[PDB]
């Protein structure tokens, strides 16, 4: 299950 | 802090440089220094703060999962005793992860959230608060695991209430909040039906609002809708 | 150091765990503690030391290159003044990289190399010494850049002399030493013809010795021969 | 130009 990756602005 | 002597604008500039260099620990320290200047954060600055700490804690969570899996295998039937080392090192990584989460939660509590009046900023910070309590919940086992879970739920719920009142159903912050809250329901709260229902309702209400969007906003919203769809495909 | 209270065997065990968790800073600190116990390192332990620091300095070199490229663009004709931040942050990363290289070189000098009597250990450590002076040379600009380059050359040359006397031409340490020494010639010493000649002679002499090897040793040697071939394809 | 990757034991 994937949350928001949010690792690149 | 160590960043007290650097200009706010320089901290922001160096946080952007650190992202380009994939130096996310530095990026997080720079953005922590920027927050501690005491001024509110712009939309772009909030994203820099989030990206920095998401990468830092993302590496710690990945390492914790590797070590927790090794530890669980060592405590099975037929496993040879290897000593305290696996547990000790998992605890070390776990403690470092909890320290990062506490640092982020401290920034939100002192004083980002109380000064955030617009829906865009307030929902963003409350989503962050839910996320980092969720990461604490992933490793929690003791007297406070239930309170950590409820702290995550409470922050997500307040963010959801505001976003439903103040944002269109396609707003990317609203969509990412619902995505992560659904992951909370599935992975943390043992409520897979609530997770599936939230993901479905979020997706369908966004679909019906896409006609109002520009080409660029359409791309932003449909990207996150696909993440909701990916989870539903995995969960059903 | 901070590892003085942990058992040597536990440090080695945790270094292996840190590699699995991709926690290379931890891995390097664990292996530094193991070295500082004062006993010589086994073949496997030498590899753990090398892998840990290669990953740490590899991340720093990648970041330094990103920042150095940004810095050079800012100092071109028509570039807008952005202030001291790019230079300052490149210097910070550069200083951290130099500290790691100095730490590794200090471990080799106190006292890994002087206690290394077998060709396998001595060539391994001298190759390491050449590598980390090479990394120092990549960022050097001042009064000592030539001395750093000669320190790299001298360590590589001693390792080469021993490996040609004591190891077969297919030995993976001998092959990797020649590969990196050829990269030194091409990238650091401005001697591309020496780099090409060394890579070619190393490849051809290994090819002629492959018939002596087992299936598993053949796989090890041909892998590094392909890296020599890749460089020759790029250089010619 | 590639040196020994040497990032996996
Ligand atoms: C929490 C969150 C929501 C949405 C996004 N995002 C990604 N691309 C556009 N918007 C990031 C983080
Ligand atoms: C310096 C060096 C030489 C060779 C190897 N290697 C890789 N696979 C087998 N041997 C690693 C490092
Ligand atoms: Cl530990
Ligand atoms: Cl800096």
């Amino acid at each position: 299950a994937g949350s928001i990756p949010g690792r690149r602005s | 802090g160590a960043m007290g002597s650097m200009e706010r604008a320089s901290l922001i500039q160096k946080a952007k440089l650190a992202e380009q260099a994939e130096r996310y620990e530095d990026m997080a320290a720079f953005m922590k220094g920027a927050v501690e200047k005491g001024e509110e954060l712009s939309c772009e600055e909030r994203n820099l703060l989030s990206v920095a700490y998401k990468n830092v804690v993302g590496g710690q969570r990945a390492a914790w999962r590797v070590l927790s899996s090794i530890e669980q295998k060592s405590n099975e039937e037929g496993s040879e005793e290897k000593g305290p080392e696996v547990r000790e090192y998992r605890e070390k990584v776990e403690t470092e992860l909890q320290g990062v989460c506490d640092t982020v939660l401290g920034l939100l509590d002192s004083h980002l959230i109380k000064e955030a009046g617009d829906a865009e900023s307030r929902v963003f910070y409350l989503k962050m608060k839910g996320d980092y309590y969720r990461y604490l919940a992933e490793v929690a086992t003791g007297d406070d695991k239930k309170r950590i879970i409820d702290s995550a739920r409470s922050a997500y719920q307040e963010a959801m209430d505001i976003s439903k009142k103040e944002m269109p159903p396609t707003n990317p912050i609203r969509l990412g909040l619902a995505l992560n809250f659904s992951v909370f329901h599935y992975e943390i709260a043992n409520s897979p039906e609530e997770a599936i229902s939230l993901a479905k309702t979020t997706f369908d209400e966004a679909m019906a609002d896409l006609h109002t969007l520009s080409e660029d906003s359409y791309k932003d919203s449909t990207l996150i809708m696909q993440l909701l769809r990916d989870n539903l495909t995995l969960w059903t």
